[PDB]
């Protein structure tokens, strides 16, 4: 499945974060890369470089305390498909508010930081 | 903007809503009554409510449609009574069994398109939709319903088939099992307004006891793990031990004198046919579902068995959504509503170019 932000999803090395909303990927502006609604889901693609030129994929999708059972759904489903559309190549990671992992933390030079609130529910 | 509409058939319940609901606008018993001796034919609650003169029939056996005619009554039901819809103007989702034969997904295709007419539809896999539902795209699902129970592998999105493993044992044999344990009491239940009672004590005072054993001694001892029940006329009837007597055939199928494993083994046993490599992400995400999954005391006990026979150095995670009754409604409902839904279904068009098979091509 194509999707406009799909076509856009790891073309160069980097980090692209997208919020789910109302069963919609939708991109997060790059100045508010770290500041996560915690009553939200968001899915993460870090793309690094590799030796022959081609890229490696880590997907995290990350998942509020407050978030709607619809947005952490629609944040793994999500997930399933751009690794699909990445032909396989993501390794996927859950990433838990307040349980993330290390590499997830690592990627945030600043410190990743919660705030409460976020879009409602598509339900 | 179309509305999809999401169908999970079970054995014993049908659930049918519209995709972008947080739940089954419809929820019935998969039956389909007919005149026994000589409208011509019902479905769901009428059809059991009149079976004084309808003979009834089950289409779908563990979770496998048997009968095509029968389950075409019920879908149409579905979707003129239920529903409410003329289903050539909705995109269809619809749910299957774990391991359903190939011959069946392209009869429940072929029905979409050239019985209804529906203008597109899916087909995806229950307990894929329960682990979606979950919020997570690796784990291994429990799905206990009424007439089967699967432990299923699930990495990255996808189940692992090789590993998926079956217990002929599920909801419908604990109803029955109730039903004779209580006539030990001498409590006789036999028809089915009976069964129904017994059904409703099931649903509502049994328990899964962490440890039996244990339970029995204190049981056999005090008057404490007794409860009453309230008969449909006035008749208060004592329950005793039987409540998570009942439910402990889940662990112990040599209670219904079935040779094989517990569903704890029967999730341990898939588990170890997966690669090692991901077995530490299917131990730390088991996801219950189904409605012989809400016994209270599953969680837990779950929990014990499962730390019991893995590794002590093994995180176990145990997860008992509270809605997994409809687990997997809401997982399609969710699928159904994406952005992306569109693209993934198979549309009129695609079912007019190359027929029934290409359900193995895009619904996998
Ligand atoms: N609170 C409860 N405690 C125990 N069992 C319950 C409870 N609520 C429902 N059940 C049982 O769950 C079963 C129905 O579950 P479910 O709807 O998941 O199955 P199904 O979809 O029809 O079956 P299957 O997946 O085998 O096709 C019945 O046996 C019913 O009595
Ligand atoms: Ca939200
Ligand atoms: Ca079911």
């Amino acid at each position: 499945v194509e999707h406009p932000e799909f076509l856009k999803a790891g073309k160069e090395p980097g980090l692209q974060i997208w919020r789910v909303e109302k069963f919609d990927l939708v991109p997060v502006p790059t100045n508010l890369y770290g500041d996560f609604f915690t009553g939200d889901a968001y899915v993460i693609l870090k793309t690094v470089q590799l030796r022959n030129g081609n890229l490696q994929y880590d997907l995290h999708y990350w998942l509020g305390n407050e978030c709607s059972q619809d947005e952490s759904g629609a944040a793994a489903i999500f997930t399933v498909q751009l690794d699909d559309y990445l032909n396989g190549r993501a390794v996927q990671h859950r990433e838990v508010q307040g349980f993330e992992s290390a590499t997830f933390l690592g990627y945030f030079k600043s410190g990743l930081k919660y705030k409460k609130g976020g879009v409602a529910s598509g339900f | 903007d179309v509305q999809a509409l999401v169908i999970d058939n079970g054995s014993g319940m049908c659930k049918a809503g519209f995709a972008g609901d947080d739940a089954p606008r419809a929820v019935f018993p998969s039956i389909v009554g007919r005149p026994r001796h000589t409208k011509d034919s019902y479905v769901g609650d009428e059809a059991q409510s009149k079976r004084g003169i309808l003979t009834l029939k089950y289409p779908i056996e563990h979770g496998i449609v048997t009968n095509w005619d029968d389950m075409e009554k019920i879908w149409h039901h579905t979707f003129y009574n239920e529903l409410r819809v003329a289903p050539e103007e909705h995109p269809v989702l619809l749910t299957e069994a774990p391991l359903n034969p190939k011959a069946n997904r392209e009869k429940m295709t072929q029905i979409m398109f050239e019985t209804f007419n529906t203008p597109a539809m899916y087909v995806a896999i229950q307990a894929v939709l329960s682990l979606y539902a979950s919020g997570r795209t690796t784990g291994i699902v429990m799905d206990s319903g009424d007439g089967v129970s699967h432990t299923v592998p699930i990495y990255e999105g996808y189940a692992l088939p090789h590993a998926i493993l079956r217990l002929d044992l599920a909801g419908r044999d604990l109803t029955d099992y109730m039903m004779k344990i209580l006539t030990e009491r001498g409590y006789s239940f036999t028809t089915t307004a009976e069964r129904e009672i017994v059904r409703d004590i099931k649903e509502k005072l049994a328990y899964v006891a962490l440890d039996f054993e244990q339970e029995m001694a204190t049981a056999a001892s005090s008057s404490a793990l007794e409860k009453s029940y309230e008969l449909p006329d006035g008749q208060v009837i004592t329950i005793g031990n039987e409540r998570f007597r009942c439910p402990e055939a889940l662990f112990q199928p040599s209670f219904l004198g079935m040779e094989s494993a517990g569903i704890h083994e029967t999730t341990y046993n898939s588990i170890m046919k997966c690669d090692v490599d991901i077995r530490k992400d299917l131990y730390g995400n088991v996801v219950l579902s189904g409605g012989t999954t809400m016994f209270p005391g599953i969680a837990d006990r779950m929990n014990k068995e499962l730390t019991a026979l893995a590794p002590s150095t093994m995180k176990i995670k145990i997860i008992a959504p509270p809605e997994r009754k409809y687990s997997v409604w809401i997982g399609g409902s969710i699928l159904a509503s994406l952005s992306t839904f569109q693209q993934m279904w198979i549309s009129k068009e695609e079912y007019d170019e190359s027929g029934p098979s290409i359900v193995h091509r895009k619904c996998f």
